[PDB]
């Protein structure tokens, strides 16, 4: 399968993701494919993995919070190559991942 | 790397048990790997692949990078606050470089 799938299940270790609890922020459109805030929150995630589906090499980052994490949000700036879909995906302590998905509008293509 | 220089800003103090948020930054190209130069060739990758933020000795975050995070990569997130001591930044070279940035704050 694609990319993001094979990232997504090793995340998930082999299971479907699930929905709830995660919000993905990017903008609508986006004027800087080189530099694209992206804010990620999901309350009692154990990591939260960023994929970019339209990049060559889908992967962002995986943001994995400590004990002194006040709570689980995370923000960051991405490149993306051209329009494309945003995917967060946040892990519980039982090991289950939930899936937020949206589209962003690239004007200047990154690179 | 050569000026791989830190910026963080993050309140000095807190209240006990108060949020705080931190912002990281460090100055860094982070070569993704996917420019081409004139001759049409690939620029080889070299980023920043890990940054790490401790509390007194207590992991806040630790994230994974990859080429896709921006040109001088910046990381936002909240720490919660229930002593005085310190922040510990740590930044992660694929050239075996590592950066460290240390912040102190009051309760």
């Amino acid at each position: 399968s694609s990319t993001v799938d094979e990232l997504t299940a090793a995340f998930t270790g082999g299971a479907a993701t699930g929905e709830g609890g995660l919000t993905l922020t990017a903008p609508e459109i986006a004027e800087n494919g080189n530099t694209v805030p992206i804010e990620v929150k999901a309350p009692g995630a154990v990591a939260i993995m960023l994929l970019a589906a339209g990049n060559p090499e889908p992967a962002v980052a995986t943001f994995n919070f400590g004990p002194a994490a006040a709570d689980q949000r995370a923000a960051t700036r991405i490149r993306l190559a051209q329009t494309q879909d945003v995917i967060a995906l946040a892990k519980m302590a039982d090991g289950s991942v939930v899936k937020a998905q949206t589209t962003v509008k690239v004007t200047i293509g990154g690179c | 790397a050569d000026d791989a220089k830190p910026r963080v800003k993050v309140p000095s103090s807190a209240k006990a048990g108060e949020t705080v948020t931190v912002k990281a930054l460090i100055s860094h190209k982070m070569e993704s790997g996917q420019r081409k130069d004139a001759d049409g060739k690939l620029i080889p990758r070299s980023i920043i692949n890990r940054f790490t933020c401790e509390l007194n000795g207590v992991n806040v975050v630790d994230v994974a990078i990859d080429p896709a995070v921006s040109t001088n990569p910046y990381f936002e997130f909240d720490a919660k606050v229930d002593a005085a001591g310190e922040f510990k930044f740590t930044w992660y070279d694929d050239d075996g470089s590592v950066y460290e940035d240390v912040k102190p704050i009051a309760v």
